């Protein structure tokens, strides 16, 4: 029950290193609320044709049905202050994402 | 003057394998700027493929193409073309019939240097030999 | 990491890394992606 | 430590090594950390 992430044109291909680095600032306040936690881990799905950044937060049929749930590595933010790592490790057919 | 933004911009709806073409672009680009350095290279950092942020893919491209040192009428010539990959081939076109140029340029000034230091590096033996021959012996004990 | 290790205890994860320098695009992976069947998935793999 | 990476999580700390900085006699080093409140200490610190 977290919002879906926005991939921003970043494909993560199943067991490939991958980094994402959103425009938007509103992911961050989600890292900041995770920080606290023991375990620290984000969840990885795809986005659908025609991508709209108020579609990811408006409906959520839009991702598709698979998600690939890893662990975090470490945090750097050299330029932008949204600067995480991604990973495909745990492939996943969520029964309904909704 | 009488004027009309009539900007033709067709693109395939599937959008996720159509930019690999881009990706070969921004790689000769890449290659032209490491081996033939004319702006800085950190540009083309700010502006990357993988950030999503290309708005407008069409000024993308043209920014690429700017770097060629092709003459303008090859510019006119490619915004002539009005399909998308035709002026991609061309803007990969006018990259590569640089890159011949600036490669024959770089091999050119390594081979003459090379030539120039086999030169001196031969005439240091040469000098040695004398040297080295010149004081074994006695030298200039006929009288 | 080479096949004559045998250092390759987990073949789908070596497989899927392979896969990723297709230049298919992403949707095109999500249709892979439905195959549940390995022998699916590697004839449209080949096919790819 | 820069203020763009965000990894200060204890900017007091860091205000602290720059105000270290400081050539104010020790006698204002103590006075300085006496104070509480945190626009107090650092006004005092911005006037020395």
């Amino acid at each position: 029950h977290l919002p879906l992430i926005a991939i921003t044109r970043n494909p993560v291909f199943p067991r490939f290193i991958k980094i994402i680095e959103v425009k938007n600032k509103k992911l961050v306040e989600l890292l900041r609320r995770k920080v606290r936690l023991a375990q620290p881990y984000v969840g990885v799905f795809l986005k659908r044709d025609d991508s709209n950044e108020s579609d990811v937060v408006e409906s959520l049929d839009e991702i598709y049905h698979t998600g690939t749930f890893a662990q975090i590595h470490e945090m750097q933010d050299l330029g932008d202050k949204l600067r995480m790592i991604v990973m495909g490790h745990r492939r996943v057919h969520i029964s309904r994402q909704l | 003057m009488v004027e009309v933004e009539n900007v033709v911009h067709e693109d395939f709806q599937v959008t996720e394998e159509v930019k690999a073409l881009t990706a070969e672009i921004v790689k000769t680009i890449r290659d032209i700027i490491a081996l033939n350095p004319l702006y800085r290279e950190s540009v083309l950092q700010m502006m990357q493929a993988g950030q999503r942020v290309v708005d407008n893919p069409i000024y993308l491209s043209d920014m690429g193409a700017a770097l060629t040192g092709a003459e303008s009428h090859e510019l006119q010539d490619v915004l002539e073309e009005t399909n998308i990959p035709k002026r991609l081939y061309k803007a990969l076109s006018l990259l590569k019939k640089e890159f011949e140029l600036s490669k024959l340029q770089q091999r050119l000034g390594r081979e003459v240097e090379e030539k120039i230091k086999q030169t001196h590096r031969k005439y240091l033996l040469q000098e040695q030999l004398k040297i080295i021959k010149k004081e074994l012996g006695l030298e200039k004990d006929d009288k």
